[PDB]
């Protein structure tokens, strides 16, 4: 994963600092799960990962050149209109597991924080409305029947207030 | 449950069925022994006395008023015993009564196993086919002189005749397998 | 006090003044019923414990049931009062109720949503 | 357990104790039970069979 | 998509030309494989619906129920080998390849691009279903739900052709491809008040409606199990793909004219949920179980939201199946017992004892078990119509409460008490008669582990 | 194998035709309480007493068994409410 | 009731087995793909673009 | 085949079907290359971008 | 060291925006339950073992009871609600297969039947709740509702509680544990006296964090709480039947559950859960 | 878990329990003995009688059938019948 | 009373033919429509239509979408651009009325 697209905080942990005689019943087991659980396992996988590196493989990632949008198509052409319908029915997903990711990246910030979370992950939340606000203003009201011209619309009907009320 | 229901009550039977679910009653107030036995040998003297009544109409205004008596001094949850009509166990079993003419569709192999109990079930199916006919007509031969009817079957009333309608008082899912 | 019956929790047997009636009439129905219930018992009986017998018991007071609650309905149906406005109340009572109460909700969000105050925050899915 | 034990051996008196008014909203659940079971699966019933399914 | 197709065609010789003793096993075997190539149309990669010829289409609504339509055709073969089984050989094979055609005729209705193509297929499997019914129908009174069923579609289909043929005027095509990226929107005239209702009534009436559904319940009576499996699973659900497509056109109308359809729906829902609750005929209770269940989707294809559609087609395709598989148990039931009465036959589990784990599961289906496709649909159309309006929860409450109740009284009364005294003996199950179960539930245990398949064109 | 007349008809308007349902029924004629003629369906349907089968006698031999109901006896219009299961008329001590 | 099983159990863990034998030699011996970028004018053919194995030599051969 | 021939029937019916589905490809092969999200210079050796 | 952990284990749909995932929390409530339930769940297969001998199936009856325990785990450890709403129905219909265990009779059948209606009745305010928390803020996580602090929170925790009400059997609808003891002994001790009932006192600590923000629901179940507490203990007290006994007294213990629960002290409330 | 009843020892018990009422002499109680005839009880006895075993034997006899369990055997057959005991 | 068939028995087919699958009277047609059924149904089509229905790739585009929109998110945090514009059509391509 991209350390940057699914952040994740550096970790800070409070040493060792035993004040008992008795013998910690944690770390016995440890010692042991890394050796009967962890080392067989380990063993396994990276004989797992050679035998993939001999045939190693590849896989791209199409990239969609970008065609003309709604905004502007010929009224009609059927043609024109269906590849500019694609492209953002297309970018409808792209644009919706990016809202994914806030879901998520938020979700661990509240796992990871908690009882802290009140204030601690305030850096996404404040991401989470500035990313549904915009979610909200672009792709909410529509139907079923999603389709660029209709978000084409939905902005233009606004865009004569963000020219009314400013007027 | 196996005798037939009598058409009307008398008088008596149903002073005597007083007996049962009052004293019965008394064992769910006064559930100790002691205090039972005490209390109960007490009812029946309420029932000893007005024993000979001869004046039907009183008998009958004794009864109709210790019924109501009763009725207002009954326990809500009174002691109805476990595997009884309304019990805690009743019909808890049937589960796993089944009605035995299901054997009959067993596929050869299964019931492969199990041989001498095939072969004694063999002939009680013989015995059954064998007298029903005799048993029709015994059912009746004797049937009433058009006259009231009862739910009640004749007995054999003969030798290797067997009692009229006998398939399912006999041979009947076994109380608890 | 005295039990009350209801149309529900109903005159136990006991406590019942027709229990206690021992007129000649009631002691010639009460024998002349068991003889029907014995008549039709003795009709179930020889005919549920027959050898030789495969076809289905018929059981047709069963059947004379059913058809008298989905097959015998319609040809027993008299357009009266009591029925009419009955059966006008019970399809179109609710179903104008609930209108007023879809609409009203409905025509409340959408004013509230014109005006600008319902929040329809977080809210990113429909 | 005090109070609840002297009732108990109070009870062994061969002297009858029945139940006072409350026994029996005590004994049969509040009442609650024999109410609100019978009524509610009898009158959503006959609503359906009655008015609703033959209606 | 004429593998599908073709090869289906095909089948048609197959069950006349073949010898009568192997008829059965070609056909049943071979749709089997038909249904695997049906399999193909699943593989989308990509968003862009699959246009697979000018004429025929798959896009994520129709692929998938074509797959379904496909699958049917194996089981209701298989369900109608026993009664269907003491004919003349060429009664059979008139019914195997009457089967047969209600899926070719099915596959194509939805796969069709152009709405009337939809129209002349939608309204032709009324003739093989019409025979099916009438033809082999057990009860006297199967003329007249052949009636039923062919006038209340029939009327609700003419005023469907004149709008169609309506908007190829206005627009010039009814191709669905172009209607939908071309600018159709109604003018709220009291005229276009009219064109909505001309389009969505034909679709509203063979979509069992709260005032229209008389004739599902009397159809599916006296109907052959085959017949019933076909109008449950595949027949009903033709009306709610036909809202899907045509209300593309028709965009400003449906916010106020469905109204009146909604409040219809969902107060049906609760009363065709209750009416089940003491119905004495166990094929008459599942039928009003389908009407209630389907009465939750017409409310979900008018409240048009993203997750009402994939609601409803997560629900169509999940009660299509379950449907079925109760149709298919209420026949075994119906074939050993003789009768619909659903107080006979009480006890079964304790004489046929998987019978009654397909049973279980199928009412668990019935009602909505959360962890299978039938609640995430419900859950789903749930969410939109509260939001349409809050207090819709009330209404979607008491069907909840009400389908626990019936789904579980099927079990309680059937599967379950003492057994009866002595009917005809109740012969053993046939192992077709439980793969026939299996082969509607595991598909159901399958689909459930992937539910994106199955959801609609909105998500 | 039942016969139109062996099955329910109309509302027994004449007296011989009240007499002839209660045969068809196997009731007694003078048990025989057509329910109501208000048009509703009920027709010849016999008005059995509102009785659930919670309080039929639970210790006799009923045919069957489970609905406390003999073979041939006139079935209640609402047998599917006051079933053991469903609904239960029945005296309370209170 | 148990010849049934017997019969499905068995035609399930006739073909099971070997799917299951093959998906797992699959992902263990061949393995899926690692991303990579396009090579200024490779233009990767369809079946490039996927991961497993399995999932591109059907794409590959039929689609 | 002793009158195991109607086996082929079906079968045939699916390779008769991609056949005629080729046939509609190639029908429909306008707009092969001109596709504006696909609109590419053949690569060397190619002469189709899709058949 | 009071560590917790969010473990996405499947992803099952993204269904869009509001994607669904397969997530077991390991907070101190699911990890603290889980090894009390495994413990009486050890103590009653073995009870079993002794109890149901001589029955035809006791192969089936323990294999339910372990079909139990991993609905009523699920329900514990659930970090969606999706999953906590398996958990809720799963618990039910099993309950229901095992009050009914004996289905001859037909006491133990009317008992399921109620069972599953008080529990349905229930399960119409956790889908309010749900679909309350599929719009408004939009995740059924249970690590994104609890952003839902400053928010209204009314109509959904309503939906809860209600849930609740129906589950541990409050003043409203507590009749059916009573009826439950139809079901076998054991059966009766592991789901109808721990498992089962703790259920919806569990539920209400899941969503505490929301809970302390709304006063008024907080009275509410301490006030339910406190009437089921005392109506049910007074009906304990002439009951003759000593399964039912213990039953009212499972209904009591939870109703003080309840008012602890009404009285915003979730940790206490949980405390009880295990010792009770 | 308990052992399963006898034909003679669903006879020693019920010999046992009326050997224990004080009414029935102790020395002429046979099981042919009828109750109301030959030993002299009366009818409340019987009531008196049929339920002490039903107590001793933990179950109800129906009162329509426990109206006639006069012999002191009738009592020893319908339990066991009762019972499924075939000895 | 006109002439008419005498009520036919429907017959246990499990008297003879023991083994009975359910399909045909006569066994070995019995045996070979579920020898094909069986198999053409569960062990070719619940089995391997799975498994080519799991193998399906990135079905719908929704595996190519959560890396796609991981660029996106990762292009445009790190250049400071806003993760989901508030419109998306852009402002100057509209032609607002007048
Ligand atoms: C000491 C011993 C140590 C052993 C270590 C492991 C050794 C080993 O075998 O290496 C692992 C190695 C695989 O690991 P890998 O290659 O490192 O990684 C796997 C790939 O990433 C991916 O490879 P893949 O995806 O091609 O293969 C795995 C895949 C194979 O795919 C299939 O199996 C397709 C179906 C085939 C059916 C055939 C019949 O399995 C799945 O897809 C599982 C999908 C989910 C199944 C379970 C159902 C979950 C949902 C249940 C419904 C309810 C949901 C509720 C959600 C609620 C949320 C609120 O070999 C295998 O084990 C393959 C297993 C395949 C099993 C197929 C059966
Ligand atoms: C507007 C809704 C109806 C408003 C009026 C409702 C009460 C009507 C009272 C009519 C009284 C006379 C009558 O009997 O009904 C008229 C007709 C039958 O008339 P007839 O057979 O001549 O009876 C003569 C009685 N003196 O029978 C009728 O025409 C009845 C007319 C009203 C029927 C309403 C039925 C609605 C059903 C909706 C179902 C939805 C699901
Ligand atoms: C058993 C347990 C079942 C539990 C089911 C719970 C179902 C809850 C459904 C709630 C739906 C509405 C939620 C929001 C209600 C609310 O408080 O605010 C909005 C409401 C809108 O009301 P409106 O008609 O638009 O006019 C009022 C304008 N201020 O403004 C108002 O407050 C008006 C008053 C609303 C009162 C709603 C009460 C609903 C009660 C439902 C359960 C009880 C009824 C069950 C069915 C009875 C009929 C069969
Ligand atoms: C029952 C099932 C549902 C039936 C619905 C029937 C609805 C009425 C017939 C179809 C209505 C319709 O198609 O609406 C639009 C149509 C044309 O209206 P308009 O746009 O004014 O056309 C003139 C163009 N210069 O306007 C019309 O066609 C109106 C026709 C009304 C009368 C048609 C005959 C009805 C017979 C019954
Ligand atoms: C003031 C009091 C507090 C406020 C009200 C609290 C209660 C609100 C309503 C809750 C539901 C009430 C009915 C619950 C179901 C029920 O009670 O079933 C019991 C019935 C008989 O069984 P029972 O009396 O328990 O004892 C058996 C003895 N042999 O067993 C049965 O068989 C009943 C019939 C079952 C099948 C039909 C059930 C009815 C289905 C539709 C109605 C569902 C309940 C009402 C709608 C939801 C209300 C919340
Ligand atoms: C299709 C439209 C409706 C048609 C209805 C009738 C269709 C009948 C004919 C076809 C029946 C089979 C095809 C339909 C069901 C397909 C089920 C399926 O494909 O399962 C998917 C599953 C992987 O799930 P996936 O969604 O990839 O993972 C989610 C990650 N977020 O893959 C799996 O791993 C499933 C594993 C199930 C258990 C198999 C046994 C264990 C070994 C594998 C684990
Ligand atoms: C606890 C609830 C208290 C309820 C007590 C209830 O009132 C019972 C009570 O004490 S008050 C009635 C006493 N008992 C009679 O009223 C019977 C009178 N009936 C006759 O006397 C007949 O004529 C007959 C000769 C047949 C009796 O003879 P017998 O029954 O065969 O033995
Ligand atoms: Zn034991």
């Amino acid at each position: 994963w991209d350390k940057d697209v699914y952040p994740e905080p550096p970790s800070r942990t409070p040493a060792p600092s035993p004040q008992t005689s008795l013998p910690n019943p944690i770390t016995y087991l440890t010692k042991a799960y890394d050796l009967v659980v962890d080392w067989p396992v380990t063993l396994v996988r990276e004989f797992i990962e050679r035998q993939h590196a001999k045939n190693r493989t590849y896989y791209y990632h199409r990239q969609y050149r970008r065609v003309p949008d709604i905004t502007e198509c010929k009224e009609g052409d059927v043609l024109c209109i269906y590849e500019a319908e694609m492209q953002w029915r297309r970018d409808f997903k792209v644009d919706q597991e990016i809202m994914n990711i806030i879901q998520e990246r938020l979700k661990a910030c509240q796992q990871r924080e908690g009882e802290n979370y009140q204030q601690n992950c305030a850096k996404e939340l404040e991401q989470f409305t500035k990313v549904t606000k915009a979610y909200q203003d672009r792709y909410l009201d529509l139907g079923a029947y999603y389709s660029a011209r209709k978000c084409l619309a939905k902005q233009k009907q606004r865009m004569l207030e963000e020219r009314k009320a400013a007027r | 449950a196996f005798c037939a229901p009598p058409a009307y009550l008398t008088h008596q039977q149903k002073v005597l069925r007083l007996y049962k679910r009052a004293l019965r009653h008394l064992e769910s107030w006064c559930i100790h022994r002691d205090k039972y036995r005490y209390f109960a040998c007490l009812m029946r003297a309420r029932f000893e006395e007005h024993k000979n009544e001869k004046d039907m109409m009183r008998a009958t205004q004794l009864l109709r008023e210790a019924e109501e008596e009763f009725w207002q001094n009954q326990h809500p949850q009174p002691y109805i015993f476990p595997d009884s009509p309304g019990g805690t166990s009743f019909e808890r079993y049937e589960c796993y009564k089944v009605p035995e003419w299901c054997l009959d569709y067993w596929h050869p192999s299964e019931k492969a196993m199990y041989p001498d109990y095939f072969s004694k079930r063999e002939q009680w199916k013989k015995l059954r086919m064998e007298s029903w006919d005799r048993e029709v007509k015994q059912l009746q031969e004797e049937t009433s002189p058009d006259g009231i009817m009862t739910e009640a079957l004749p007995p054999a009333r003969r030798e290797g005749d067997l009692p009229p309608l006998w398939w399912h008082i006999v041979t009947r899912p076994r109380e608890r397998p | 006090s005295k039990y009350k019956p209801a149309p529900l929790a109903t005159l136990p047997s006991t406590l019942d003044p027709a229990e206690y009636d021992v007129s000649p009439e009631t002691r010639r129905a009460q024998v002349e019923r068991l003889s029907i219930r014995a008549r039709l018992k003795r009709e179930y009986l020889l005919q549920y414990n027959d050898p030789k017998r495969v076809s289905h018991i018929e059981d047709p007071a069963l059947i004379r049931w059913t058809y008298a609650r989905s097959a015998n309905i319609y040809p027993n149906f008299r357009p009266t009062p009591k029925n009419s406005l009955l059966g006008a109340v019970a399809g179109f009572g609710p179903l104008i109720f609930w209108y007023y109460v879809f609409k009203t909700d409905r025509d409340r969000k959408e004013r509230l949503i014109q005006e600008g105050k319902l929040d329809r925050k977080f809210n990113i899915s429909y | 357990f005090l109070i609840a034990l002297e009732l108990n051996n109070l009870t062994m008196k061969l002297s009858m104790n029945k139940a006072n008014p409350y026994s029996s909203f005590s004994t049969l659940l509040g009442f609650f039970p024999s109410i609100i079971h019978r009524i509610t699966p009898m009158k959503s019933l006959n609503l359906s069979l009655k008015t609703s399914l033959t209606l | 998509m004429l593998k599908i197709i073709l090869p289906s065609l095909m089948l048609l010789p197959l069950t006349w030309l073949s010898s009568p003793k192997k008829t059965w096993t070609n056909v049943t075997s071979y749709s089997f494989l038909i249904s695997l190539t049906s399999l193909t149309l699943l593989w989308q990669t990509d968003e862009n619906y699959k246009n697979f010829s000018n004429m025929f289409s798959s896009d994520p609504l129709s692929t998938p129920l074509i797959i379904l339509t496909a699958w049917l055709l194996p089981l209701m073969l298989m369900a109608s080998q026993n009664h269907l089984k003491k004919d003349n050989n060429v009664l059979q094979k008139l019914y195997i390849s009457m089967l047969i055609s209600l899926q070719i005729l099915l596959i194509m209705t939805f796969s069709a691009t152009e709405l009337i193509m939809f129209y002349i297929l939608f309204e032709a499997t009324l003739i093989p279903t019409l025979i099916i019914i009438t033809r082999w129908g057990n009860q006297t009174e199967r003329l007249n739900a052949g009636i039923y069923f062919l006038f209340y579609t029939l009327i609700g289909s003419i005023p469907l052709l004149i709008a169609l043929i309506l908007i190829q005027n206005h627009v010039g095509t009814l191709n669905l491809m172009i209607l939908s990226f071309t600018t159709h929107t109604l003018d709220a005239s009291w005229s276009n008040n009219l064109l909505w209702l001309a389009c969505m009534m034909a679709f509203l009436i063979k979509m069992p409606l709260y005032g229209v559904h008389l004739w599902l319940p009397k159809a599916h009576v006296e109907a052959p199990i085959a017949g019933s499996m076909i109008l449950a699973a595949i027949l009903l659900k033709l009306g709610s793909y036909g809202m899907i497509r045509i209300s593309i056109i028709l965009d400003p109308l449906t916010k106020y004219m469905a109204y009146p359809f909604i409040l219809l729906s969902l107060w049906g829902m609760i009363m065709t949920s209750s009416i089940c609750l003491r119905q004495t005929d166990l094929k008459s209770l599942i039928a009003y179980s389908s009407v209630s269940h389907m009465a939750l989707v017409i409310a979900s294809i008018m409240i048009q939201t993203p997750w009402s559609f994939m609601g409803a087609t997560m629900l169509m395709i999940a009660h299509g199946l379950t449907s079925s598989l109760l149709f298919c148990l209420a026949n075994s039931n119906y074939e050993r017992i003789h009768s619909r009465t659903m107080i006979m036959a009480r006890g079964l589990q304790m004489v046929f004892p998987l019978m009654a784990t397909w049973w279980l599961m199928a009412s668990l289906a019935n009602l909505a078990l959360p962890p299978s496709i039938n609640l995430m649909g419900e859950l789903f159309i749930t969410m939109s119509l509260f939001s349409w309006s809050n207090f819709t929860i009330i209404l979607m409450g008491i069907n909840i409460i009400i389908t626990g109740m019936y789904s579980m009284y099927m079990i309680i009364t059937t599967q379950r008490g003492k057994l009866t005294n002595h009917m005809i003996n109740l012969q053993p199950s046939h192992t077709r008669e439980l793969t026939l179960m299996a082969l509607h539930m595991i598909p159901l245990i399958l689909l459930t582990t992937s539910p994106k398949l199955i959801t609609g064109l909105t998500m | 194998h039942m016969t139109k007349d062996m099955l329910p008809g109309s509302y027994p308007r004449t007296p011989e035709e009240r007499a002839a349902a209660a045969k068809k029924y196997n009731m007694r004629v003078e048990d025989y309480e057509p329910y109501p003629d208000d048009g509703m369906g009920y027709g010849d349907y016999p008005m059995l007493p509102n009785r659930s089968q919670h309080e039929r006698d639970p210790w006799y031999q009923w045919d069957h068994s489970e609905l406390r109901m003999n073979w041939g006896e006139p079935i209640h219009w609402d047998l599917d409410m006051y079933i053991r299961n469903r609904v239960d008329t029945s005296p309370t001590p209170v | 009731d148990a010849r049934f099983l017997r019969l499905m159990k068995f035609y399930l863990m006739l073909t099971g087995i070997p799917v299951i034998i093959g998906i797992t030699l699959v992902n263990i011996f061949i393995g899926e793909a690692e991303l990579a970028e396009i090579p200024e004018g490779y233009i990767p053919e369809h079946w490039e673009y996927y991961k497993h194995p399995i999932s591109r030599w059907i794409a590959r051969n039929f689609y | 085949l002793r009158e195991h021939w109607v086996h082929i029937l079906v079968p045939a019916g699916f390779v008769f079907g991609c056949y005629l589905d080729r046939k509609d490809d190639e029908k429909l092969t306008a707009f092969r290359n001109k596709s504006m999200l696909f609109q590419r210079e053949l690569r060397p050796n190619e002469e189709v971008t899709w058949k | 060291n009071n560590m917790e952990y969010m473990i996405t284990t499947w992803h099952w749909v993204t269904m869009n925006s509001m994607e669904l995932k397969m997530s077991f929390k390991t907070d101190f409530f699911s990890i603290l339950f889980t090894s009390v339930a495994l413990f009486v769940t050890w103590s009653i297969m073995q009870f079993s073992s002794w109890y149901m001998h001589s029955d035809p199936n006791i192969n089936r009856f323990i294999k339910y009871l372990t079909l139990f325990l991993i609905t009523m785990l699920i329900l514990t450890s659930a970090n969606n609600m999706f999953q906590l709403f398996i958990g809720w129905e799963g618990v039910g219909i099993m309950s229901f297969l095992l009050i009914g265990w004996w289905y001859g009779r037909t006491d133990a059948n009317t008992a399921a039947l109620q069972a599953i209606l008080y529990n349905r009745i229930g399960d119409i305010g956790f889908i309010l709740a749900m679909v309350w928390f599929s719009l408004n803020m939009n995740s059924w996580e249970l690590q994104q509702i609890m952003f839902s602090n400053n928010n209204d929170n009314l109509i959904p925790l309503m939906g809860l509680l209600i849930a609740a009400t129906g589950k541990s059997a409050q003043f409203g609808l507590h009749p059916w544990l009573p009826s439950a003891m139809e079901g076998p002994t054991p059966v009766s001790a592991l789901l109808h006296s721990s498992t089962m009932v703790v259920a919806g006192i569990f539920l209400l600590v899941r969503f505490h964090p929301l809970t302390t923000n709304n006063n008024f629901i907080l009275t509410t179940m301490l006030c339910l709480g406190a009437l089921t507490t005392l109506f049910t203990a007074i009906c304990a007290l002439t009951q003759n039947d000593i399964k039912k006994i213990i039953a009212f007294s499972t209904s009591s213990q939870l109703g003080l559950m309840m008012v602890t629960l009404g009285m915003n002290q979730p940790h206490l409330a949980f405390l009880h859960i295990c010792t009770h | 878990d308990a052992p399963p009843l006898t034909l003679d020892g669903i006879k020693d018990r019920v010999l046992y329990v009326l050997k224990l009422y004080d009414k029935i002499d102790p020395e002429k109680l046979s099981v042919n003995s009828h109750f109301m005839k030959d030993l002299g009880l009366d009818s409340l006895d019987q009531v008196e009688i049929i339920m002490a075993m039903e107590d001793e034997f933990g179950f109800e006899i129906p009162d329509i059938d426990a109206e006639k369990l006069m012999c002191p055997q009738e009592i020893v057959d319908y339990i066991a019948d009762k019972k499924d005991v075939y000895e | 009373q006109w002439q008419e068939d005498p009520e036919p028995e429907d017959e246990n087919v499990y008297a003879k033919n023991p083994d009975f699958h359910g399909y045909d009277s006569d066994p070995v047609v019995d045996v070979w429509n579920m020898r094909a059924v069986f198999f053409f149904g569960f062990s070719i089509v619940l089995v391997f239509g799975t498994t080519f229905v799991a193998y399906v790739p990135d079905y719908r585009m929704q595996e190519w979408a959560r890396r796609e929109a991981e660029r996106l998110v990762k292009y445009r945090e790190v250049n400071g651009l806003p993760i989901m514009e508030s419109n998306y059509f852009d402002p100057s391509k509209i032609q607002l009325p007048e």
